[PDB]
């Protein structure tokens, strides 16, 4: 079911592609495996001009991270990365900070892009 | 090349100012202050009036 989304993704039928998904969902026998169909899920909703619906998948990819002891999984540096980047045009720097420091075991460039937003949140706190 | 690299850094901070990251981005500005405003008896070798036009821009 992953595979076909990724086609219907690749050929424009992102309609489709949502639903393709969100049957894989089911079909997972654990949690921890849904953490890469989550992000990539929720670009999906980006491309289809609404941020508010994305929200949500975005806080169970992260809320995934908790609940698994702290998996620190690739996929999810991204989502934290996006997910501070979003609640700072939100006006919530306190919201905001947390993210960034828990997503300070990345990349290189993962945790220098969280640092320094972790810096312009702390400035408004 | 310290016009350039002058005309450089304030580029790369464009529009960083406009604070109220702060601490850093003051701790730029004073820098930059005392490299404008040093009066020197004895020229240093170091810090030459070069730098003051890059620190000004």
């Amino acid at each position: 079911w992953q595979v076909l989304g990724e086609c219907y993704s690749k050929t424009g039928n992102k309609v489709e592609a949502i639903k393709c998904y969100k049957r894989s969902i089911k079909a997972s026998q654990t949690v921890d495996q849904n953490t890469s169909i989550y992000y990539r899920l929720a670009q999906l909703y980006e491309e289809l001009e609404d941020l508010q619906e994305c929200k949500k998948f975005m806080m169970k990819c992260v809320d995934v991270e908790e609940l698994l002891e702290g998996i620190v999984t690739d996929e999810t540096v991204k989502a934290r990365l996006w997910l501070a980047i979003f609640e700072i045009k939100a006006g919530n720097y306190q919201l905001a900070y947390d993210y960034a420091m828990g997503v300070s075991s990345g990349t290189s460039q993962e945790i220098e892009e969280a640092r320094m937003l972790a810096r312009e949140c702390r400035r408004h706190m | 090349y310290r016009l350039a690299a002058g005309i450089s850094l304030g580029l790369i901070n464009l529009g960083a100012g406009q604070t109220k990251q702060n601490v850093m981005y003051e701790d730029l500005t004073t820098k930059l202050l005392e490299i404008v405003t040093s009066t020197y008896d004895v020229e240093n070798d170091w810090i030459p009036e070069n730098s003051q036009i890059g620190a000004v821009i």
